[PDB]
DNA sequence: GGAGTCCTTCGTCCTAGTACTACTCC
DNA sequence: GGAGTAGTACTAGGACGAAGGACTC
């Protein structure tokens, strides 16, 4: 059973801990079972605990005052945990998202270990990078590649990208498997330089040495 | 050569002196004067009859006349090929032996070394070098491409 | 060189020999025939330079030996064109071949027989004859799984494998695979040879399935096949056929049995609304039911519910529909039994009455 | 550059002519200079000689067909012939260049039949019983820009459009996808297959003197939007633009399209015409009225500028008819230039 | 500098009276200097076939050869080459290479210092990085047979007595396998292919002028027979109308001529020597004018 | 909107009317079918602006009127592929057409009827009815002589010329002409009209040459044909047709008849050694005999001698053999009569036993 | 240092082959 | 109704020409 997530955040820290000083603002996740969209999506908004990043604001429009009445990670901790527990987590740049996820988990102070200890952590970007090595494997790149509309989609923010990543994910994990198949000393002659050849050799080396001031044959 | 029909083989010819130099100069000119295809201008084996003096030749190894005939296992064709060098290049024909880890090289080498002792002819090994360090290989592959 | 033959002795040979002629004979004499007249036998050659086709007609009327090379397609059409019982007279006039029939006269250019390429003699290693019938079923049953153009050029052909009393043929894409095995009635030593696809097409075409037994000889680098007086010989592409025993499903524990025709009709219809590139149909099995469905991005959808004998658990699985239709077309039979593992394994398919042929296609992840 | 130098010097400079032109620019007695054939950009040297050669053996060329028959397609390709018309080499015979462009293909196809008829000796049944470099430049801008009197889009001239081509596009609004309208001065439309759908393929030309562009990975509607896309020798369409990482252009999806004709509606865009002082009267009630009368649509107010000696007054026709937008092309047909102003209604 | 020879003039090798204009032979052949002073006379490329013909009649077609020039792998070419092999269309790669200035000696290191967008796209684009890292490994390497001649060589025997050839698929257009510097150091004299369309122009324009002969019985025109102080000429020059005038087509050069108003032939000889970064930025131009 | 009909009633109409519709037209709704339910009737439409084919079928089970337009190819394949005897239930819901039949269930994408180009109504001027069998004769005997893609746009078609109670056809590309005429037994107006190549291909296609009356109404620029509940409508093209009275040979002095199959088999054979591109052959005719000779660059020759009925002088003349082969094949008769004048002039060709048909093809200069 | 000679590479058009589907024959 | 033959459609390869980066004194 396959679980798709896309997390929109209050920007990142570019230095040190990418999660230090930051918290989660929106959770948009879709459930994908047997490569079909069930519609049992997990879409919540959270407490910012800080200012929304100017970058993040320009991406899909989110203001702090909107996420104030909305619940925190603590109110949907168990809810979201059970929703993804014992399934496939397909992520973009797993180090980033997992880092935020586990960060929030430790903030709850329920001794919560890293998600990779009880779940299969899979980045989809790494798969795309293996398929198309050294190519741009961004969502919009792959979108255009697999012929997809990302412009006439009403969902703005996480759930948009999650849906798109699901279609990309299906496209990559299509179409069709491959067939497991692939799968003494003796003599031998030494030709000693004749006296003629030796003379030519000596004269040729003389020229090298007289003109150049060196002879390694002879160095 | 007439022995392998259409098949082109790879060859090293060294000019040992100025007689050779002039013969090599004329050999190259004659290939261009003949005309050619995408492969570039080519020499006939028999042009080495006239264009002969002062030249020292390498057999070509696995990729040569004799190597390819050996790998087919046409013993008559192999004997015809070497015979040419025994006639026109006495003391001036060396069999190339190569360990670069490529297909069939050890099987060829084993059979070539047996032929070389059976004929009493002289051999030289090279590394057929195209680059400075082993890590340059990938870049040269792309250069060729 | 002179001989005289009756049109009707020439016609079936001529048609059959003209099959291999096609692919762009750059070397112009490939579009021509090799004639050798000796005894009361004119021999024919039809060739693509890798394989060769031989025909004899008996000479009842006067004959004289000699050889030349006439243009094959043109000569075939003239003969096919003449009425039944028309008298064809051959006679070489220096550098022309003259073909007469009563009062009509035609003259052919002549290139020397001596320029026609000769393939090396080789000898037989393992030897067998078999009824035409068995050869017919063998080819027909598997031809659809031939690779089209593969970089793995060894897959562009069919493995014939002998051992004891069992020959089993296999042909594949790297995606799907069809297998057929038939009794040959003689203990045979083990050999493996891959004949190139165009070769197998031609061989297929020479079989009328009739009464003359077919006798085949296989050498080190060639194959030779005699049915009566016609003889086809091809080269083999040499070896490393991957182990088909490895791909076979290892005891598929679930069985699904259904009417071949019904099933095939429903899949043909569902196929119309699947993906361009991936031919994707999605399948649901449930307690005694089969649901076929087909999707495209424009929300067009074919959907079938069917009553299917099946014991086992619910599961869904997709595949390339063209390849499965190809097998249902080759399955000219009453009942099929489909033997599964899961949504992500290849599946093996057989006639519910014979294990003689087995068909296995991989799953697609749609 | 060279011509502008000539002109400043006191040098002129006949337009090309199939009949008069040699290889090089030539001096007829009075005409100091007339176009050399080799002067034409796209035409090869072989084709230029071919033309002249045919003209030498035969007389000077009578007609399109006469030309085609004497010189096969091998010498003068379709593309070659297109530029020849655009240069105005044919203007003599085919008064209408638009007419000549259209007549090429049929004559081309015809000629191939003429080649065949020759070769087979074969008998037939009976049968078949003003300025130089200012017109050419004008044509280029129809194909690569034209934007006279601003644009039909007066309410939102370049304000929406932008027409700098790749060079302007690179520095664009950052967003999900830029808002952009492209119009195409050339379109050819082809749709592919594989027996189970297939998204593609659109052909536009994109300005300024840039190149041409695809679209591009869509069309939405499905086949109604595909037809809006069509239209050769015509197109305006609106799309989302981003800088595509993949090259051969930037990416375009058509969110909306409006035609030139629709822009020419000039909604709330509309029509005003400028005419000379001397107009008959009957022109008021006859030709002027008749041009408008058959082409009615899209309530466009008619505004009239009567250039008086004394002053400019505005007389509103508003007799009844609201003009359809196709009228520009028809009006430009003879002797009268119009200008496309902001429609009065909208403001 | 062969116009310094009055003998060249006397022989119709050159077109100028060197004693009239103080032109110096010792730049061209200096007896007090011992190395060959390659006289390198050049001619119009348009008429190569006619000259190959004369020099074959003279020496033998096999004793005559064209001299090859060589293609390396410079900045714009290496970007283009690697980009294509990495599977980009031409558009992608050209949007990078058009940021590299045209400059003769360009290298990747020089490109990075001249253009700040280079560092930027390198760090922001995987494909670009992979590409330039590899272009750096191959910078300046050969690719092909040099294009035609740079010059034509004259041996006393078969050229193959001295150098190897390259020839096309029809064994035509033979070229020496050693390049211009190398081929001459190996002992054979060369003759370069002058690069001008101006003599082709003169030629064709003279045909057309001299047809105005029979139109009104005018003698044919001999460019050598013109007076050297012509006022129409100097009038038009003082009017600055010198675009399309050979050598003097630059906007800057037209700016200079306008301010200078050059009024005698000597001044016209001077113009290319004056029109340079040194003379202008050492006050000499202003001094001269003043 | 809602209907129910029997696969069997729907299927041949579906095939006949879909036939000419482009898989991918340039205006893609042209690859959809307009479906209209009104009264007790389903109206089906395929068009290309030049022609239109309409089928009507009475609705036997409960129904509800409305309009829409569905993707033609896929829908036809779906209908063709359905099981034997299938009764399908269809209903419009929103912007999808849902098809139920048994446990098959579909929901297909839909394009609006409103967008579909409604062809033009026109006034009938001259009308007639005739046996289906006469029509089929008229068309078969003649249609293969039309041009394909002639620039004289009025030759891409066939002129029908009506005089008295006779209707006449002629079809031609300017290099060969065929005339065939039949008595219709009705006094008509006098009108000539050229209907397009593709229209005639398809009209011939649907001619179930059985009993069925065929009734036709012609306009000035359109044509209408009713057979049963199939209705064909096409626009016409205007063009000033060539005068067949100048093409009919002036005074053919010499008359020559011969048995058709023997004549034809002989022409087919001499054709093999003619130039492949131009199909050129030379005819030599003498007292009671015909000798045709040809040649190719390969230096081959064909010569045929046959006994023919000929009284007249010897004569030499060359043709394109494709042109005569095509008439001999179409003419399904016993003996032929040829009426020639001389080597440089038109010839009339006809069944020796019928007079309905007459053909002129011009000779060649090589 | 400028200009021209140099070819090659990219794009467009034409030709040839191969497969699929319809039409005609058994 | 199915099989064989013909015609149409799609894809690949080669040729031709216009554009561009480069190496000559």
């Amino acid at each position: 059973r396959q679980i798709v997530l896309d997390t929109e955040t209050t920007g990142m820290n570019q230095i040190g801990a990418h999660y230090e000083g930051h918290k989660i603002i929106e959770i948009g996740a879709v459930e994908v079972v047997n490569r079909r969209l069930t519609g049992n999506n997990f879409h919540v908004y959270l407490k910012p605990d800080r200012l929304v990043d100017p970058e993040a604001f320009g991406v899909h429009g989110i203001a702090d005052e909107f996420l104030l009445d909305k619940p925190t990670f603590a109110e949907v901790a168990d809810e979201f945990m059970d929703y993804i527990r014992g399934a496939e987590l397909v992520i973009h740049n797993a180090a980033f998202d997992i880092g935020f996820m586990d960060y929030e988990f430790s903030l709850l102070k329920r001794d919560i270990p890293k998600t990779n200890t009880f779940c299969k952590v899979t980045d989809s970007l790494a798969v795309a990078r293996k398929m198309f090595p050294g190519k741009r494997n961004s969502l919009d790149a792959l979108c255009a590649r697999y012929e997809i509309d990302n412009s006439k989609r009403t969902l703005h923010g996480a759930l948009l990208d999650a849906q798109i990543l699901a279609e990309v994910y299906l496209a990559m994990t299509g179409g069709q498997l491959s067939l497991p198949l692939a799968m003494q000393a003796s003599k031998l002659r030494v030709v000693f330089a004749t006296d003629e050849e030796i003379a030519a050799h000596e004269a040729r080396l003389d020229l090298v040495q007289k003109k150049g001031g060196s002879c390694l044959w002879r160095a | 050569c007439d022995l392998l029909g259409d098949e082109l083989t790879h060859l090293t010819v060294l000019a040992a002196n100025n007689t050779g130099y002039q013969n090599l100069t004329l050999l190259i000119s004659k290939a261009y004067q003949r005309g050619y295809g995408a492969a570039g201008p080519i020499i006939d084996r028999d042009w080495l009859i006239e264009l002969n003096e002062g030249l020292i030749l390498l057999s070509g190894g696995r990729m040569g006349d004799v190597g390819r005939s050996l790998l087919r296992g046409n013993s008559a064709l192999v004997d015809e090929c070497v015979a040419f060098y025994e006639e026109h290049f006495p003391d001036r024909y060396f069999l190339e032996l190569i360990r670069t880890g490529r297909p069939d090289e050890e099987s060829y080498l084993h059979a070539a070394v047996e032929l070389a002792e059976a004929r009493g002819l002289p051999v030289v090994a090279t590394n057929d070098v195209r680059f400075i360090d082993s890590s340059d290989f990938d870049a040269h592959e792309i250069r060729v491409a | 060189m002179k001989f005289t033959v009756e049109r009707e002795h020439l016609l079936k040979p001529l048609q059959q020999v003209s099959g291999p002629l096609g692919g762009r004979p750059t070397l112009p004499i490939l579009g021509n025939l090799l004639l050798q007249v000796a005894d009361g036998t004119l021999s024919l050659t039809g060739t693509d330079l890798e394989m060769e086709m031989v025909a004899r007609v008996a000479l009842v009327q006067p004959h004289e030996p000699g050889a030349t090379t006439v243009p094959a397609r043109k000569f075939f059409d003239i003969c096919r064109g003449l009425p039944e019982g028309a008298e064809i007279a051959v006679q070489l006039e220096g550098e022309r071949m003259l073909v007469r029939s009563g009062r009509s006269r035609f003259s052919l250019s002549t290139l020397p027989a001596a320029d026609f390429p000769n393939l090396d003699d080789w000898q037989s290693e393992v030897e067998f004859t078999l009824p035409q019938a068995t050869m017919k079923r063998l080819i027909e049953a598997t031809q659809f799984s031939m690779a089209h153009q593969d970089v793995r050029y060894y897959l562009n052909g069919m493995l014939f494998e002998t051992e004891g009393e069992e020959l089993r043929t296999v042909a594949t894409d790297g995606h799907r695979l069809a297998v057929c095995s038939m009794p040959i009635g003689q203990s045979l030593p083990s050999h493996s040879v891959i004949v190139p696809r165009k070769g197998v097409i031609e061989l297929m075409r020479m079989l009328d399935g009739g009464d003359n037994p077919l006798r085949v000889q296989i050498g080190s680098n060639n194959i030779r096949a005699h049915v009566g007086d016609f003889i086809f010989t091809s080269k083999l592409v040499d070896g490393r056929f991957p182990d088909y025993r490895r791909v076979l499903p290892k005891n598929p524990d679930k069985h699904l049995e259904a009417g071949c025709d019904l099933l095939k009709q429903a899949f043909a219809r569902a196929a119309i609304l699947s993906n361009e590139k991936f031919r994707g149909v999605r399948l649901y099995v449930s307690e005694n039911q089969l649901k076929i469905t087909a999707n495209n991005p424009e929300q067009e959808e074919a959907e079938e519910i069917l009553d299917v004998t099946y014991s086992g658990a619910e599961m869904e699985i997709g595949f390339n529909v063209s390849y499965v239709l190809d097998v249902l077309n080759a399955l000219k039979c009453e009942n099929v039994r489909m033997m599964l593992t899961d949504s992500v394994s290849s599946v093996q398919i057989e006639d519910a009455a014979s294990q003689s042929a087995a068909y296995v296609v991989m799953p697609m992840r749609l | 550059g060279l011509v502008d130098e000539c002109w400043r010097m006191g040098l002129k400079i006949l337009p090309p002519d199939i009949n008069s032109g040699l290889y090089h620019f030539h001096v007829n007695d009075d005409g100091e200079i007339v176009y050399g054939i080799g002067a034409i950009k796209g035409v090869g040297e072989g084709p230029i000689e071919a033309i002249i050669e045919a003209r030498n053996k035969g007389g000077y060329f009578r007609e399109l067909f006469d030309l085609c028959a004497r010189t096969d397609t091998k010498k003068l390709n379709r593309r070659v012939l297109e530029k020849l018309i655009m240069s105005g080499a044919f203007d003599r015979l085919g008064p209408h260049r638009a007419a000549l462009m259209n007549s090429l293909g049929d004559a081309l196809k015809a000629a191939d039949q003429h080649a065949k008829a020759e070769a087979i000796g074969q008998l037939d049944l009976f049968g078949v019983l003003p300025w130089p470099e200012q017109v050419v430049l004008d044509g280029e801008r129809e194909t690569l820009g034209l934007y006279l009197t601003g644009h039909p889009i007066n309410q939102y001239l370049k304000e929406i459009e932008r027409y700098v081509g790749g060079v302007r596009l690179k520095d664009m609004h950052p967003t999900e996808r830029g808002k952009v309208i492209t119009a195409a001065g050339l379109v050819v439309a082809a749709r592919v297959m594989v027996t189970k759908r297939g998204n593609r393929i659109g052909i536009c030309t994109l300005d300024d003197r840039s190149g041409r562009l695809e679209v591009m990975l869509f069309t939405d509607a499905l086949d109604k939007y595909q037809q809006l896309l069509e239209k050769d020798r015509i197109l305006i369409v609106s799309g989302q633009v981003s800088f595509d990482d993949f090259s051969g252009g930037l990416k375009m999806t058509a969110r909306e399209v409006m035609d030139i004709d629709e822009a020419r509606e000039k909604y709330a865009r509309g029509l005003a015409i400028s005419l000379t002082d001397r107009q008959i009267d009957d022109q008021l009630l006859n030709r002027l009225r008749q041009s408008l009368e058959p082409h009615r649509s899209g309530t466009i107010p008619v505004h009239l500028y009567y250039q008086r000696a004394d002053a400019r007054a505005r007389l509103r026709f508003g007799a009844t008819w609201r003009v359809s937008p196709s009228d520009r092309l028809l009006n430009d047909l003879r002797g009268l230039i119009g200008s496309e102003q902001v429609e009065l209604e909208f403001d | 500098s062969g116009a310094g020879s009055l003998v060249a003039y006397a022989l119709k090798i050159t077109d100028l009276d060197p004693l009239e204009f103080d032109l110096l032979f010792e730049r061209f052949l200096n007896p007090e200097r011992v190395s060959m002073p390659d006289f390198d006379v050049d001619f119009c490329m348009e008429k190569r076939d006619q000259v190959i013909e004369h020099v074959a009649d003279m020496y033998g077609r096999d004793a005559v050869s064209q001299i090859i020039t060589f293609g390396t792998m410079a900045a714009k070419a290496v970007i283009r080459d690697v980009g294509r092999v990495l599977g980009h269309p031409y558009g992608f790669v050209d949007r990078i290479s058009k940021l590299i200035p045209p400059d003769p000696g360009m290298t990747l290191a020089k490109a990075f210092e001249a253009e700040p967008q280079l560092p930027e796209i390198y760090e922001a684009d995987e494909e670009v990085k992979a590409l330039i890292d590899m272009a750096r490994k191959l910078e300046g390497v050969t690719r092909n047979a040099g294009k035609h001649a740079g010059g034509v060589v004259i041996a006393p025997t078969k050229i193959t007595d001295f150098a190897p050839l390259y020839c096309d698929e029809e064994g035509k257009h033979p070229v020496t396998q050693f390049d211009k510097s190398d081929v001459e150091y190996a002992g054979l004299v060369k003759f370069d292919f002058l690069g001008l369309r101006t003599l082709t122009i003169i030629n064709w324009a003279l045909e057309m002028i001299n047809k105005r002969r029979a139109k009104n019985g005018e003698p044919p025109l001999d460019i050598a027979a013109i007076p050297l102080d012509d006022k129409k000429s100097f009038d038009m020059l003082q009017r600055s109308e010198t675009t399309a005038v050979f050598q003097l087509e630059s906007r800057g050069m037209k700016d200079l001529i306008k301010r200078l108003q050059p009024d005698c032939f000597e001044d016209m000889i001077a113009l290319v020597a004056l029109f340079r970064p040194g003379p202008l930025q050492s006050g000499m131009v202003d001094n001269f004018i003043d």
